[PDB]
């Protein structure tokens, strides 16, 4: 029974940070979210706006009362705050690396709460900011997130990568190391 | 093309 | 801002769509949460809102003397679900991308001691995928070990199969995958 399907409508609203979320997931996938800033949805697979639409003013509606809920709920709790839990991290390419042929490092954030996390991707060492890619945050049945990191990289054994994540949950930042062996 | 629809979030009572 | 140790305070609404046989059977499952507890849920088996804890009583009781809420929600089986399935069902039900399959040694170390064997499935869709050994034509089971299933993020799956050997000159070792994407299975041979 694969038989089965879940489409999932997830939104978040987050304080003190003002932080909103809204998307779509199937089977585990982001079908589309809408960009907070930019305010517009954004599909996860380009062609899937060919084969469908959303309208995303409607989306940022429910954050408005998503916001006004937490409000609400942070008060009715007696301002209790979320307990953090600390990311686990995993580095894994697209596919295995030979050297030299283009490939994707990709660093998998899951297990975490709340939605706020720090990632940089290190080479030998040192900040590497462009070309990277990153999703928003990814709904779990435990209600914690996950979310993906990827860089387009040439693969060479000299090199050494690592994913440093900060996270409110961690004692200090966790660096998931990766290297390509000859 | 066809529109996913949402559903629309109630107001927590205060 | 360097120091932000704020209380933070999260809310989050989780619309679930449950599909059974294609539209058949479909349950909807609301559920508001709080921080990490799940606080109110409207499960459209039950037809109305149940606090899941006491901080979600209040909203259930509230909710539930909204009749226009309540029949909105009855109903959004058909009106959201199943519209929502409808919509989507061509590009993510019936999604299929065939998985790209190699095979390669762990390590380079002298035959007859120990290698793993390696059957790399790289990119397929829907996860579900059958991946198995075979040693002259014989099905290995004992020495296999996997990754598990991989999600990338990016609608394609991966997955590797290892085969723990000890390979002998003129073994013929064959990676096998049937996956909904191929009609017939994908086979690679890796020759000792």
């Amino acid at each position: 029974i694969k038989e089965e399907h879940v489409i999932i409508q997830a939104e978040f609203y987050l304080n003190p940070d003002q932080s909103g979320e809204f998307m779509f997931d199937f089977d585990g996938d982001e079908i589309f979210h809408v960009d907070m800033a930019k305010k517009e949805t954004v599909w996860r697979l380009e062609e899937f706006g060919r084969f469908a639409s959303f309208e995303a003013q409607g989306a940022l509606a429910n954050i408005a009362v998503d916001k006004a809920n937490l409000e609400i709920m942070t008060k009715r709790s007696n301002y209790t705050p979320i307990t953090n839990v600390p990311p686990e991290v995993t580095v894994l390419t697209n596919s295995p690396v030979e050297l030299r042929e283009p490939n994707v490092l990709i660093c998998f954030i899951d297990k975490f709460t709340p939605p706020v996390v720090n990632v940089t991707w290190l080479r030998n060492g040192k900040p590497v900011t462009t070309g990277v890619s990153e999703t928003v945050f990814l709904p779990r049945e435990d209600h914690l997130f996950r979310k993906f990191h990827y860089l387009p990289f040439l693969p060479s054994t000299e090199d050494v990568y690592d994913c440093r994540v900060e996270h409110w949950g961690l004692d200090e930042p966790l660096l998931k190391h990766w290297e390509f062996d000859a | 093309v066809l529109s996913f629809e949402l559903l629309h979030a109630p107001a927590t009572v205060c | 801002s360097m120091g932000d140790t704020r209380p933070r305070f999260l809310w989050q609404l989780k619309f679930e769509c449950h599909f059974f046989n294609g539209t058949e059977r479909v349950r909807l499952l609301e559920r508001c949460i709080y921080n990490q507890e799940e606080s109110v849920r409207f499960d459209s088996d039950v037809g109305e809102y149940r606090a899941v804890t006491e901080l979600g009583r209040p909203d259930a009781e509230y909710w539930n003397s909204q009749k226009d809420l309540l029949e909105q929600r009855r109903a959004a089986v058909d009106t959201y679900c199943r519209h929502n399935y409808g919509v989507g069902e061509s590009f993510t039900v019936q999604r299929r991308v065939e998985p790209k399959v190699t095979v390669y040694p762990s390590k380079t170390q002298p035959l007859q001691h120990h290698n793993l064997l390696v059957c790399s499935v790289s990119g397929f869709y829907p996860g579900s995928i059958e991946v198995r050994w075979f040693r002259n034509g014989q099905e290995e089971k004992a020495g296999v070990v996997s990754t598990g299933l991989i999600q990338n993020g990016d609608w394609t799956f991966q997955t590797l199969v290892m085969l723990e050997t000890v390979p002998r000159s003129g073994e013929v070792y064959t990676c096998q995958v049937e996956h909904p994407s191929v009609t017939s299975p994908l086979t690679v041979e890796w020759r000792a």
